């Protein structure tokens, strides 16, 4: 029974031409695609890309591979893939990708009596997507993956999603430490290049960034330093060294925060929301130290007016800072 | 003439042999016995939630097409010959990017017995995924899995089994541990079934149980924060008239706490929730903040109600150390006993 | 708060399907292992089935081939299909969630537990 | 046409496992090198990057032919079909050939049997740098190549007329260093497997000093001079002279910080660390001078007045002597 | 039916075919038509003086050895036949390590027409050197070249031409810009000849013009330095008896300027000369240095000429902001125009 | 002449079984090994590995390759190595290694008339060694390299060092910027695994870290800050701002130094000598500030007691600090 299978397979591969697509010169060959996402990780703002691991399956019918007499689906060793024709599928936005090869190449070939071929691969790919970070970190992103045929046109090959909206599975089981997947979408279209049309399938995800990390790591320290800068208003105005040291050391601490954020965040040369919040806090502590500059400048000739300015500053600064927070959070949430 | 006899047997075994078909195709299920030897349990990366492991992977199966008769009963084979026969297409489900070593030659070995049994061993380095719950960081414990199976053959064609009892089928070397920040407690070995869009497959699983060492965080986070809090409560014993001294004291202990809080997050991965260290730091920050508010209150009531200012300073010299010691007792009894 | 509410159960006439469900609330268990346990009256708590994040299915050596476990990750739930029930299957079925530290087949490694659901088999 | 017949007859009866004249005489190889660019020098790893076109010429009696065609110009398709020397670079940490869009190799054959083989290479070569005299250091970074398997009795290398060529020297990627010149030599090295002919090329590099002079030496000199200006103001014992002293200390500390960032983390003392440290000692001693003068103010007429006059004389002299020894040692002695 | 005829054509073309010989060997000069489609102009690395680009590379040429007759006037093949024919050995002169994509198949296409014209297309990720003159940093403009030609064939054997008018022969996608800090102004297309020791070669050149965006350095570097200078000039309005306050102001502004200068110069490539940002920081440093010298002078004339010390403070409150404003006006008017 | 050599070589490789080791089924084949070390670099404490470049040579006898009539040692093209049996040698502790391939694969095959084979390879490898840093930076490390046969036992192959103690050369030409190689050693033993006994050769070095960099970079700043903390003992106790600022700034500087060096060096969560010294200096400056807190607390009612405490701190602190340094620089050196 095994010798009959060996004979049938060697019969099929005898005279088989790898350089010709199925139904070469006739109607286009239809290829169905499935993606089984295994994990998404390393969404990099600095590199402006993301890493995706998936199982990529392709289904198509080749009449030259039809066999009879065996009521079974033949899963063959993946090296037989080098003896057959496979589509020239590629990813248009892929920067770096590879097929896993431990302990062997993660590839699958399966045959059916009617001639349908199932071709599976386990692929890790780094795909590039542009991020518009003007609302960072309160931003939403839309990253895609484009699937196209390199050489054939719509007169030779056609792409469709196998199963409709169920063609892609595993998104609901993904957990991202910083993002949360909101939706995914499947688009089928053709791209008219200079060499002719090209079938394309697209899979897109929409990501919404989490805020808890920035709340506990970024905004709270700046808020606390701003509130602490108001402690000067409750100190007597003749303590010049204490109030000057408090004002300028809080300014230096805010500068240190901003500089180290500049060191760690991606170089994005336009104004983000975090830069607006940090600059607003820096302005509040800058004006608090300029207020003490005025008080120190006038506390000798008019000590009562300087005391009234400090007393009114004890009210004006927290109220204007809460008004700034209210305007900031309304415009971004 | 022994070499020529052996060569003839080698050149005769593979006559009419197709390596594209598994043994027993259409007749029975191929049974694969597997065991693992761990030579080094490599570094664990908390940032990427991944770990490295170096193993000897041993597989054993029966192939009736490779029976022979000769003076010997065991045959050791060059790696060029081990690529001429059918071997299982085993892969690791949670692997990220693995390396098969071939220096200076492929680290593969294939032995054939007279009854037709094949033993296939290889040396691999595997980088796998270990998702972690960091709510108890740095007093957390994790179970890092390792799953493997057949990529193309369903459980109706190929099944996997352990060579011995599952406990004794994965063996770790005495010097295997290469963990600076974790303590390997043990491993558990199991086996399950998964369903994909292509069929049902057998999965063999091993879980390594790790517990984190906390001394690094003690010397990096906890001790500086405790010293800063003690300094801020030391500020209460300076005389009230030394206004610049107590103002510089309070604001520099506050800036030191802010610097430590910002410093600590670099080690931590970008997680949404708050770890145990976030709460410890927030409480120490609230303690130094309240100590500076206390001094602002004392300075406000000085020179008008000196009796009240003295009573506030005397009660603060007792309340702050007591409350901080109680907080430390609760903190180090809630988390060290989990 | 985090609650594992269980539904299904009841009584069956020594056979038939019986799908016991388990809905979680207050925390998403996508990265956790969700399992099912069984406690016969006064005997002991017994492991039945478990499914991790990778959809790997583990079963006890007594219920293999009869009980099927599944998880609805979108709705954050888990179900157990009981088929070919026997009088020995009359017990209180529990739903659990945990990280599987020191073993996913041991009950002492699950952080969250359900309130139970009586399944009675009549012959 | 007949070119295919020529190639087929040449490759007929050809064994590429055997070098030409295997049992008669050593194979003589003539080498050429064109340097496209010398990339950045990595002092931290003690390595440098170079991109070259590497050409080799030799005679093979097995490749003679007769026709009206003088030379057969071929691409890399025949490189694997004829005998090629196993030349390698001895001090290379990581080297590779270029393969986009095709392997960057060319092969030309003349009717007398002469073969020219050329390819493009990018090499990361080792260069141990002595940074004792930084920023007044000079280096000669080598690039050595030989045969891996054939000893001197089998393969001999030899430079041609124009050995090493360089194009636009101004387009290279050397910021810290300036290219002076190159040399090429020949030597025989004895190993455990035989004696091999080794060909070396040395590139001489001198660091430019305009940046480190304008950034460190001049600012430090002007701060030291201003602090000696401070010595005739000290007799007032004023807050202003105290503030001047401590602010000059702050300026010297700022320069010291920018002093210790332009160098790799070598664990030996450089000339810059010595200069900055001596300037730090001078301003430190000027402040200890003020602390003594301030304590000495009541006791001043008996001894501190002459003490300050002597410091007013000795300090500029000692600093001129230090500068004289420093520049003599580092420009005429080391 | 049809496939047999197509394969018999394919099995006939390479009868007595030598891919080691170029088309028209000894009869004419091979002409190659070239065009490029830039899918995405990738990142530009200032530290390495190089840039990345992802392109479709299309080459067209005529080979009379591959004429065929059949119903299909055009035949498109993937890679097995394209590796059995002669193709130009194009290489990039200034190109560094480049990548030819192989997922999931070799991104190569070969089309043949009935007359024997061949079209060869490939997808590449070219990383090329872009020498830069950073004297005007960060207000600099650059023209990055891309030069390619034949490695082994002189201009008497192979010549390159653009498929269309040179401007229209290089096409960039509208969404194909991946420049965080640069604006792509345009491109210039050229052709020429290079002379070497092995002969003369045809070289095709493309230049991409870039202008750096400055708002990042304005908000990250320039504004903090201006604010630190303003803080240093705030000291002139404090009373002269406050020696600690003005001393702390001076020394904290000096430390802030030192930190800013180190940060600013730690991102540039290590080039041994000054840029426009170096001059701006040097002038801000000299302004805060002169402000601290001014305080040393004011403290000097106090208690001896209090009128002179007050006059110095009054005039410095006017001169320092005016001089800094004039310096900024000269700086920005000089550099933005150029 | 040439045709005779070509005939002999084609005769040697005709009917050659590459799947069979020399003396298959009989006595084990003896393999002698030599190593010539070119350089050692990148001794990484963070990754706990080191990089080695070497010329690795193997020497064995195969009677199937014996030839007569040619009084020469035939050095063949390295591609002949693909047609011959070579040992399955591998390095146990290797993490990443490769063979150089410019301008060709750095490989050598040399034949001898008696059938002896010399096989050379130029290898750059990254080997991992366990490091004990409890005496850092006064530590001494032992890093090895293991050589083993992957699939042969002592019944089929044996290893030995060719040349006795001269088998390894080039150690004296290694210049590490931070370490000095005190000694190297060669071991030979059989590892008893499950599949059987395996031959093994081991080469180990002992590295002693240089200390001059750390004296200037680590210990001296801590010493000078600790001495500067004693300056306050000679200041009048009524100058509270000066003594408080000096004490708290020395405390902040010592904390910053200790935590920066802890963050820069690899994470080894146990007490090293650098940590013990930095903690001792932090304790000394902490007690100096607590001494001023006591003096400022008692200086109003008992000025004479406060001045006596200051005088005794001026005596006790330098003496106790010198005793602490003597204990430190004796318990480790
Ligand atoms: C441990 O395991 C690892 C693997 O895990 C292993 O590494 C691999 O080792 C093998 C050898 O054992 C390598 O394979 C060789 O690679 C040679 C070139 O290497 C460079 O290119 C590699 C990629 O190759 C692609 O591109 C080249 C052209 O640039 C092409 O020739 C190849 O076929 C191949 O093209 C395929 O893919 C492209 C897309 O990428 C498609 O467009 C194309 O259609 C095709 O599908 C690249 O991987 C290399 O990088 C590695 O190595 C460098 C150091 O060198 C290192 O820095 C990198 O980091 C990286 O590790 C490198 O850039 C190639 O020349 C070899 O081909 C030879 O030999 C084979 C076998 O005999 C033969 O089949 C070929 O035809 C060819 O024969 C020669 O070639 C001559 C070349 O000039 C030619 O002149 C001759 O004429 C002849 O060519 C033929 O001649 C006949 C007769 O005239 C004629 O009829 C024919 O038409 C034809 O002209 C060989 O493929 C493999 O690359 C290594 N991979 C890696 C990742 O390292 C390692 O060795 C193992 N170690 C041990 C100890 O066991
Ligand atoms: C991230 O960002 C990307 C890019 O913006 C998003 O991708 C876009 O998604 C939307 C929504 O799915 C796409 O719109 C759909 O496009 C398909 C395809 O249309 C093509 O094929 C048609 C034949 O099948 C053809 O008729 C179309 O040509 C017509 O329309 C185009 C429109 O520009 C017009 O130019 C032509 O002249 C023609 O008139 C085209 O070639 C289309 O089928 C969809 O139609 C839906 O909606 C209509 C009503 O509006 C309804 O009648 C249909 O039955 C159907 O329900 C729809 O227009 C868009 O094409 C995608 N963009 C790209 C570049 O692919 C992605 O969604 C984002 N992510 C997330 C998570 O959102
Ligand atoms: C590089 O090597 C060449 C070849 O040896 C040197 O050229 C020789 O120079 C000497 C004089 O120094 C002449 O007598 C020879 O005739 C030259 N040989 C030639 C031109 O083939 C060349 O000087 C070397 N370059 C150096 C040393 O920098
Ligand atoms: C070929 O190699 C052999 C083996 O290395 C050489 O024989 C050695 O010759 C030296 C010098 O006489 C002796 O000291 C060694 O003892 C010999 N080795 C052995 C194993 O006997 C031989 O000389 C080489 N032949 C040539 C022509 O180089």
């Amino acid at each position: 029974n095994m010798s009959f299978v060996k004979e049938t397979v060697d019969k099929l591969l005898k005279g088989y031409d790898i350089r010709l697509r199925p139904d070469f010169g006739g109607p286009p060959v239809c290829v169905g695609m499935n993606i089984d996402i295994a994990s998404i990780d390393m969404v990099s703002e600095v590199n402006m890309d993301y890493t995706l691991t998936m199982y990529f399956q392709q289904y198509w019918r080749d009449k030259r591979l039809a066999y009879s007499g065996i009521p079974l689906n033949l899963t063959l060793d993946n090296r037989v893939a080098d003896q057959l024709w496979v589509p020239d599928t590629y990813f248009l936005n892929d920067k770096k990708s590879f097929v896993h090869g431990v302990t062997v190449k993660n590839r699958m070939i399966r045959l059916h009596p009617d001639g349908t071929v199932l071709y599976g691969l386990r692929i890790t790919t780094t795909a590039a997507c542009m991020m518009d970070l003007r609302r960072y970190p309160l931003d939403e992103q839309n990253c895609t993956l484009e699937i196209e045929s390199y050489g054939y046109t719509t007169d030779d090959i056609e792409f469709y999603w196998r199963g409709g909206d169920k063609a892609v599975t595993g998104v609901e089981r993904i957990e991202l430490p910083q993002f949360s997947i909101v939706e995914h979408r499947l688009v089928s279209r053709n791209v008219v290049f200079a060499t002719g049309a090209y079938p394309r399938l697209s899979l897109s995800f929409r990501l919404k960034r989490n805020i808890g990390y920035f709340i506990l790591q970024t905004y709270m320290p700046s808020i606390l330093i701003t509130i602490l800068s108001w402690v000067s208003f409750w100190i007597n105005y003749d303590a010049s060294a204490a109030r000057v040291a408090l004002g300028i050391t809080t300014v230096l601490t805010m500068t240190t925060i901003n500089t180290h954020l500049r060191e760690t965040l991606p170089k994005i040369p336009y104004v983000k929301a975090i830069d607006m919040y940090l600059m607003g806090c820096f302005v509040f502590v800058f004006l608090a130290l300029l207020e003490y500059a005025f008080v120190n400048y006038i506390f000798f000739s008019q000590p009562a007016r300087a005391a009234a300015i400090d007393r009114w500053s004890r009210i004006v600064f927290p109220f204007t800072f809460s008004l700034f927070n209210l305007v900031y959070w309304l415009y971004y949430v | 003439d022994n070499t020529t006899v052996f060569t003839r047997i080698l050149d005769r075994l593979l006559d009419g042999y197709d390596n594209r078909l598994r043994p027993g195709l259409g007749e029975r299920v191929t049974e694969v016995k597997t065991d693992i030897f761990v030579t080094s349990f490599g570094p664990v990366s908390d940032h990427d939630m991944e770990y490295t492991i170096d193993v000897f992977f041993r597989q054993s199966w029966k192939d009736e097409r490779l029976k022979f008769k000769g003076p010997m009963t065991v045959l050791r084979l060059n790696n060029l010959m081990a690529s001429k026969i059918w071997t299982p297409d085993t892969f690791f489900h949670n692997g990220k990017k693995s390396v098969a070593h071939n220096m200076t030659m492929p680290n593969k070995l294939l032995r054939i017995t007279e009854d037709g049994t094949l033993l296939y061993t290889m040396r691999l380095t595997v980088r796998a995924e270990c998702p972690m719950h960091l709510e108890d960081f740095p007093m957390d414990a994790h179970a890092c899995p390792l799953k493997f199976g057949s990529y193309a053959y369903t459980r109706a064609e190929v099944v996997y089994e352990w060579t011995r009892e599952p406990a004794r089928s994965v063996v770790v070397a005495e010097d295997g541990s290469r963990l600076n920040q974790y303590d390997l407690l043990g491993q558990t070995v199991d086996s399950g079934i998964v369903q994909s869009s292509t069929g049902e497959y057998v999965v063999m699983t091993t879980h390594f149980h790790l517990k984190r060492k906390i001394g690094y965080f003690v010397i990096q986070t906890y001790l500086p924060c405790i010293m800063t809090v003690i300094l801020s409560q030391v500020s209460f014993w300076l005389n009230r008239e030394s206004v610049p001294a107590r103002t510089v004291f309070g604001v520099t202990t506050v800036l030191t706490m802010t610097t430590l809080s910002i410093s600590a997050r670099n080690s931590l991965p970008k997680v949404a929730y708050a770890t145990a260290m976030d709460w410890f730091i927030a409480v120490c920050y609230a303690f130094v903040f309240s100590a500076l508010i206390e001094f602002a209150t004392v300075n406000y009531f000085t020179k008008s109600q000196p009796a009240r200012a003295a009573k506030i300073d005397r009660l603060s010299r007792i309340a702050f150390p007591l409350l901080f010691g109680i907080f430390n007792l609760v903190y180090w009894a809630t988390y060290l006993n989990r | 708060q985090v609650q594992l509410q269980e539904s299904g159960g009841g009584l069956v006439q020594a056979g038939g399907s019986l799908r016991v469900s388990c809905a979680a609330s207050g925390r998403t268990f996508t990265t956790y292992i969700m399992a099912w346990f069984r406690q016969a009256p006064g005997k002991e708590r017994e492991f039945l089935a478990a499914m991790d994040q990778g959809r790997i299915q583990y079963y006890g050596d007594s219920v293999r081939g009869r009980f099927t476990i599944s998880r609805d990750y979108a709705k954050n739930s888990v179900d157990l299909q009981l088929d070919g029930l026997r009088p020995e299957d009359t017990a209180v079925y529990y739903c659990a969630a945990g990280a599987g530290f020191w073993g996913l087949r041991t009950a002492s490694s699950y952080h969250y537990w359900g309130q139970g659901t009586q399944v009675t088999v009549s012959s | 046409g007949d070119v295919t017949v020529i190639l087929n007859n040449l490759l007929e009866g050809y064994d590429n496992k055997l070098r030409p004249d295997i049992g008669v005489k050593p194979t003589l190889i003539h080498t050429d090198m064109y340097v496209n660019s010398i990339g950045p020098v990595n002092a931290i790893n003690m390595e440098y990057t170079i991109d070259i076109f590497f050409a080799q010429t030799w005679y093979d009696r097995r490749l003679k032919f007769n026709s009206t065609i003088k030379v057969l110009r071929l691409n890399s398709n025949m490189v694997g079909k004829i005998w090629i020397p196993d030349t390698f670079f001895r001090n290379s940490k990581k080297a590779d050939a270029h393969w986009i869009t095709t392997p960057n190799r060319m092969l030309r054959i003349w009717n007398d049997g002469r073969v020219l083989y050329t390819l493009r290479l990018t090499i990361d070569a080792e260069c141990q740098l002595q940074l004792h005299n930084f920023p007044m250091d000079e280096h000669s970074c080598p690039l050595e190549f030989s045969s891996y398997g054939y000893p001197r009795e089998e393969i001999v290398y030899q430079w041609k007329r124009s050995s090493v060529e360089v194009g636009d020297t101004r387009s290279w990627r050397l910021y810290q260093f300036s290219f002076v010149g190159l040399r090429n030599t020949t030597e025989v090295v004895k190993t455990t497997s035989g004696d091999y002919v080794v060909m070396s090329v040395y590139f001489d590099l001198s660091r430019r000093m305009g940046y480190f002079t304008i950034q460190t030496y001049i600012p430090c000199t002007l701060i030291v001079v201003l602090s000696w200006v401070s010595f005739w103001i000290n007799k007032d014992a004023v807050p202003a002279r105290t503030s001047l002293g401590i602010t000059t200390v702050l300026t010297m500390t700022t320069l010291s910080t920018i002093a210790r960032k332009s160098l790799p983390k070598v664990s030996y003392v450089t000339a810059m660390d010595l200069f900055v440290s001596v300037c730090f000692i001078f301003v430190f001693s000027a402040l200890v001078e003020y602390g003594t003068l301030h304590y000495f103010v009541s006791s001043q007429p008996a001894r501190a007045a002459k003490m300050d006059s002597y410091a007013r004389i000795f300090f500029p002299t000692a600093f001129c002597l230090f500068n004289l020894v420093y520049w003599v040692s580092y420009l005429y002695l080391g």
